[PDB]
Formats: structure tokens, C-alpha cells, sequence
């Protein structure tokens, strides 16, 4: 019951980041992208406020072990927690997306960037 | 703190040698899993030693190539000695002669893997280096789920069948979101200028074989301003930047940033190698390095979240599976008794 209030005060913080996700567009390579997607990421990182998602969450668990119930707002808690992981799968999932693809973007740049610095080299010494 | 370090260790794997070098690592890498034990509460110093490992690491094979292709004439040596000492017709009195003779004819030969031993470990740093762990998550923590949800209790303050729909069509639209890649861009440029560096005869189309060297090097950097692009004062030297860098310690991202690492070794190289197109390109590629590097602590700290969040989802997963009640802070103490037994 107390644990509505504290799975509420989550489930009110991860819809509204998925809110702010569409709030920002989306992109598909002809002109100044590059410039553009670095700092995509960077605010699709920083959209999520997963320092504080991951706290409050990890402090609603908190409680759970060394709190307990005997029977009471123990019993409809799988009401309650059934009622809020139908969505931590779309986040979790929507973290990785995310991070998956990231990951090799930060590859692609790298590589070119070696690449880059081994003609240039080679052009030095021309 | 930090600058000071790196420098100060930077000595003691450069004033080394190629069999003096991995007990270096080994002896190195007890320090950073001791400094880990201490806590990361202090994780301002094991990220150092942790760029460091994955700096020098770099080089490893190729030093232990040299000793492989080099002990294969000391080898055959004291192979031949051996069938020579190799003995028919026993004869003691012949043996004690040909002991004390051997003792020198190995004598040099262990010299020999000296010369390989005590060989210095800075010239293969001198010479620099020429040239996915596959996450995914559909995770199923099915039903137990039910309209048995609808049971409440204390809330006035939802429907949820819709937008779950809404969430995951959402991310049906953020998955469909890609950015083009930039590995074949500088490709092109490699396959284009291994041409004209190769297709020289050198002989006296030198004048037209010069035109196209303009054209590409001109080309390369038009395009190059053509999408995107003061920080010397802090990117001028590796230490100035590994001792302030942001590292990967979660094995995500600890087999997908080597190709950083690898442009440490040739930069300094690079320095001491400086028309215009040269200065403006070798400046150009320090914004691009700026922000190569200034990503890493924020998706470090992304990654810290997420690990978390995953263990914490296969928690509350297996939350699901209650059959009684809450009973773990009475069960907390007795937990550890039996594993401490086992």
C-alpha cells in the first residue's frame, strides 16, 4: 500500500521518459549528419535519467528484503507488480536498441578514424 | 595525482625487456584487482591502470612473435648437442670428457637467449603498429499476469492495455532509427590511395599521376568539411588523455574499443611527423578525437546503470514466481549461516 505510492512514484518516471522519446524525431547520409547523430546519441543517453531510474527502483527493492509483510499489501503485491512489467520489458529492451547500436556507431568512426590517421602518415611522408 | 602516474609507469614497462615484460603485467594487473578490492569508491585510479593494461596489452603478441621466431635456431642447437651427447657403447670413461666439454658449448648458447632476452622493450613501442558481444532482450517474464491486475487496493491515480501497445509501437519506431556508417568512407579513401601510392612507376604520367594525388587529397578533405567539423590544451600527448579518460571495465564494450587504442601508438608519431590541407587536417581530426573521447564517461555510466537494471529485472522476474510471502529479512541471517557452511 505504502509500495503503491513507491511503484507509482517509478511507473510516473519511465512513461514520461518514453514521452520524451517521441518527443524527439527520428533519423535516417546526404549532409551534416555525422555532426548531427554524435549528438543524437548523446541526448537519447541522457533522455533516459537512468541514474535515477536505476536508484529508485533499486530502492523500491530495497525495502522488499529488508522490509517484509506478513500477509497484508503482501498478498495483492503481485497485483501490483503485475500491474508494472508489461513496460520494464519495453525499457529494458529500449535501453539496448539504443545501446546495440551505439556501440557499433562508436566502431564505424573509430576504424575510419584509424584508417584516417594511417593515410595521413602515409601522406607525411609524402 | 593522475598525470604523474601514468608518467611514472609509463617507465617501468618502458625500461623493460621482451622476456622481462609479461611478470610486469601480471605483477601489475594483482595492483588493479587490489585496488578494486578496496572498492569503487576509489574508481579514479583503477581506470587508469585499466587503459594502461589495455594500452600495453596491445603489444603482447608481437613481442612474443620475436621470441617464437627467435628461439628457433637456439633450439635446433641444443637439439643437435643433445643427439650428439647421445651416447652407444658406453664407455664411462669417455662420458665425464665429453660432460665437461658440452658445459661450454652451452655456455654461449644460453648467451644467445640473452641477446634475445635482454633485448629492449622500448623499440617495438618505437615502432609503433602498422595496421560484437551480441545483447538482445524479447525477455519473458509472461504470466500469474492477469485481469487479477484489476484487483485494486489504494490507487486513484489506469489503463494499462493500450499502452503497452503505445510503448512497444514506440519502439518498433526507435528501433527503425539508423544513422549511416563511416568505416567505408575512409575504405574508399584507402582503396584510392594504395592506388596512386602504388601505381607509380617512378619513371621519367609522373606530371598526371601527380594531378590525381592533388585531386584525391583535395577531394578527401572537401568532403570531409563537408559533414561536420580549442582543445590543444588538453589533447597534445597520451598522457594528458589516458589520465583522464572514462574506460570500459563491463565486458560490452572490452572487444569494441581497440580501435581507439590503436590511434594512441601512431598520434605521437603523427606530432613528430609535422601544403595547408596538412594543417588543417591534423587539426581536424583532434575535434573528432574530442568527441570520440568525451562520449566515454556518460555511456560509461549508461552501462553501469544498465547491468543493474538487468539483474534487477531477472529479481523482480523471479519475484513473480511467489508462492507464499515476504519472509527474507528472517531468512537473511540463516542464508548465510549454510553458506558459510558450504
Amino acid at each position: 500500500e505504502d509500495v503503491e505510492q513507491a511503484f507509482r512514484r517509478t511507473f510516473t518516471s519511465i512513461i514520461l521518459s518514453f514521452q520524451k522519446v517521441i518527443g524527439d524525431g527520428i533519423e535516417s547520409t546526404d549532409d551534416n549528419w555525422l555532426s548531427a547523430s554524435f549528438k543524437k546519441v548523446m541526448v537519447n543517453v541522457k533522455l533516459l535519467r537512468s541514474s535515477v531510474v536505476s536508484k529508485n527502483i533499486e530502492t523500491a527493492l530495497s525495502l522488499l528484503k529488508d522490509f517484509d509483510f506478513t500477509t497484508t499489501e503482501s498478498i495483492y503485491v503481485k497485483s501490483v507488480i503485475s500491474f508494472t512489467l508489461p513496460v520494464i520489458t519495453r525499457y529494458y529492451n529500449a535501453m539496448t536498441v539504443v545501446l546495440e547500436r551505439s556501440r557499433i556507431y562508436y566502431t564505424n568512426t573509430s576504424r575510419g578514424m584509424y584508417i584516417l590517421s594511417t593515410i595521413l602518415h602515409s601522406l607525411a611522408k609524402n | 595525482n593522475a598525470t604523474l602516474l601514468v608518467s611514472s609507469l609509463n617507465l617501468f614497462f618502458s625500461k623493460s625487456t621482451l622476456g622481462e615484460f609479461n611478470a610486469r603485467l601480471d605483477l601489475v594487473k594483482a595492483f588493479y584487482k587490489h585496488i578494486q578490492l578496496i572498492g569503487l569508491r576509489s574508481s579514479k585510479i583503477a581506470g587508469l591502470l585499466h587503459n594502461t593494461i589495455k594500452f600495453y596489452y596491445q603489444f603482447k603478441p608481437l613481442i612474443d612473435e620475436r621470441i617464437t621466431n627467435g628461439k628457433k635456431s637456439l633450439e635446433k642447437e641444443i637439439d643437435d648437442i643433445i643427439l650428439l651427447a647421445s651416447w652407444k657403447d658406453v664407455n664411462v670413461d669417455a662420458l665425464k670428457q665429453s660432460s665437461r666439454k658440452s658445459h661450454n658449448n652451452l655456455y654461449k648458447i644460453v648467451r644467445k637467449y640473452r641477446d634475445l632476452l635482454n633485448g629492449d622493450a622500448k623499440t617495438i613501442i618505437e615502432a609503433g603498429l602498422l595496421y560484437y558481444e551480441d545483447p538482445n532482450l524479447e525477455a519473458s517474464k509472461n504470466l500469474v499476469k492477469e485481469i487479477s491486475t484489476w484487483s485494486m487496493r489504494a490507487a486513484p491515480l489506469r489503463n494499462i492495455d493500450t499502452v503497452a501497445s503505445n510503448m512497444d509501437s514506440y519502439l518498433e519506431k526507435i528501433s527503425s532509427q539508423e544513422f549511416p556508417n563511416f568505416a567505408d568512407l575512409a575504405s574508399d579513401f584507402y582503396a584510392e590511395a594504395e592506388r596512386l601510392r602504388k601505381e607509380t612507376p617512378n619513371v621519367y604520367r609522373l606530371a598526371y599521376l601527380k594531378t590525381q594525388k592533388s585531386k584525391l587529397l583535395g577531394d578527401a578533405l572537401k568532403e570531409l568539411r563537408r559533414i561536420g567539423l580549442d582543445i590543444q590544451k588538453v589533447q597534445s600527448s597520451t598522457t594528458t588523455i589516458l589520465a583522464n579518460i572514462a574506460p570500459f571495465n563491463n565486458e560490452y564494450l572490452n572487444s569494441s574499443d581497440a580501435f581507439f587504442f590503436k590511434i594512441l601508438d601512431l598520434l605521437p608519431k603523427l606530432r613528430s611527423a609535422a601544403v595547408a590541407a596538412i594543417e588543417r587536417g591534423m587539426a581536424l581530426a583532434q575535434s573528432l578525437m574530442f568527441s570520440l573521447i568525451t562520449v566515454r564517461h556518460p555511456l560509461s555510466e549508461f552501462t553501469n546503470d544498465y547491468c543493474k537494471i538487468n539483474g534487477m529485472m531477472l529479481d523482480l522476474e523471479h519475484f513473480t514466481c511467489l508462492k507464499g510471502d515476504i519472509v527474507h529479512s528472517s531468512l537473511k541471517a540463516n542464508v548465510d549461516n549454510v553458506r558459510l557452511f558450504e
